[PDB]
């Protein structure tokens, strides 16, 4: 049915707009997108979110041109490294698909909507994590991998804790977005 | 579409009041608006394109994203500067707390007057406390960022548990629903009234 293909459309590129958002809140720098009425056909979701080439190239050789699904979920992990070449894995963002359908949804446009506001979710609690006032003033340097797993955090040390961004039911299964955090 | 009601209480400065304040509104603004509707004659219509920015604090170790909308950032600002003069000209209490009401508009037969049905109501209590020496400032700074970074979170992962929003209207009705006045966003009808409080005790019960 095309419903589902377009809603592998909204799934591929809300993936590849999360890492997107990720990676520049690690920057180092503020972001800042101005708004328009009369958009182009690339503002995904209604949000000015320019992607930049090298991550959405990275971000597809994770994907390896596959969608998340149960036991296949996208990880972005956010770690440092410093003079002396310590690794700590600081963030582990996950965008998990579990097995839960719902039929009630239209997936014509209420899954974009409610993604979208998945994206903004996304954009305030990026900010609100520690690993972003240590990427503010950056002594450090923050590298960040895209991988399709199997997630697992072992790298985090005892004690982490998880924020949830938020979950979006899909005819397919609902998704979730969440940070595991040092 | 009973109302939902939330209730925000953060501890800052004088000087952090107006900061910590906006980055409740904004974030809660952020969610709760969408890109500017164009309508069609056929009565289809395209959504406009939201942009986002970062405003970092001066009086705050903290960041906020809010949408790019300029004419928002002034409305805000001017209502939570309202709230900053009367809690500074009300002195000794300095126990106040701002109210976001997001609304429905309901069209009435004559001779009454369009009822605006609350859906969802935002409630922020502040508690101003006094300082002294510098060095108290520079901890301020940072553990009333660290509790906006909590506040934050709650109301990103309220967003979630609240599943009602108002249906999408049509061309005729879009001013039942949405804020059509401002030229670079589409938020929801929203009222932001404000409201000095008279402290109350607490009983002697559980204790």
């Amino acid at each position: 049915s095309q419903d589902r293909k377009d809603l592998d459309k909204f799934i591929k590129f809300f993936a590849l707009k999360t890492v997107q958002v990720i990676v520049q809140a690690r920057l180092g720098e503020k972001i800042c997108t101005r708004s328009s009425s009369s958009p182009t056909g690339s503002d995904w979701f209604n949000l000015a979110i320019k992607d930049i080439p090298e991550v959405t190239h990275e971000a597809k050789k994770a994907l390896a041109g596959q969608l998340p699904a149960v036991g296949r979920s996208m990880c972005v992990e956010i770690s440092l490294k410093t003079s002396e070449g310590d690794s700590m894995e600081l963030e582990i963002w996950c965008l998990e698909m579990n097995e839960k359908c719902d039929k009630e949804i239209k997936v014509s446009y209420t899954v974009y909507n409610r993604l979208s506001l998945l994206l903004k979710s996304l954009l305030a609690i990026t900010r609100v994590t520690p690993a972003y006032r240590l990427s503010r003033k950056q002594e450090y340097v923050i590298l960040y991998r895209i991988y399709f797993g199997e997630v697992q955090l072992s790298g985090l040390g005892e004690g982490f804790q998880t924020v949830r961004v938020g979950t979006v039911g899909t005819p397919v299964g609902t998704i979730t977005l969440s940070c595991a955090y040092r | 579409m009973n109302c939902r009601s939330e209730v925000l209480e953060v501890s800052v400065e004088g000087r952090q009041v107006e900061e910590a304040m906006l980055a409740v509104l904004h974030t809660v603004l952020l969610h709760r608006s969408t890109g500017k509707f164009h309508y069609a004659a056929a009565g289809t219509y395209s959504i406009g394109t939201v942009g986002t920015q970062d405003v970092d604090c001066d009086f705050i170790d903290f960041t906020y994203v809010r949408v790019s909308s300029e004419e928002l950032d002034r409305a805000l600002r001017k209502v939570v500067g309202e709230f900053k003069d009367a809690l500074r000209n009300s002195g000794g209490d300095g126990l106040g707390q701002m109210s976001l009401e997001f609304y429905q508009k309901k069209k009435s037969r004559w001779p009454f007057s369009d009822e605006c049905i609350p859906w969802e109501v935002w409630t922020v209590k502040v508690h101003v406390v006094a300082l002294a020496t510098e060095q108290e400032r520079q901890i301020c700074r940072e553990k009333v960022g660290e509790k906006l970074c909590e506040k934050i979170i709650n109301i990103v992962e309220v967003m979630n548990r609240h599943e009602y929003l108002p249906k999408m209207p049509t061309q005729s009705e879009v001013d039942n629903v949405f804020d059509t006045g401002l030229r670079d966003v589409q938020p929801y009808l929203y009222k932001i009234s404000f409201q000095i409080t008279d402290a109350l005790g607490t009983s002697v019960t559980t204790t």
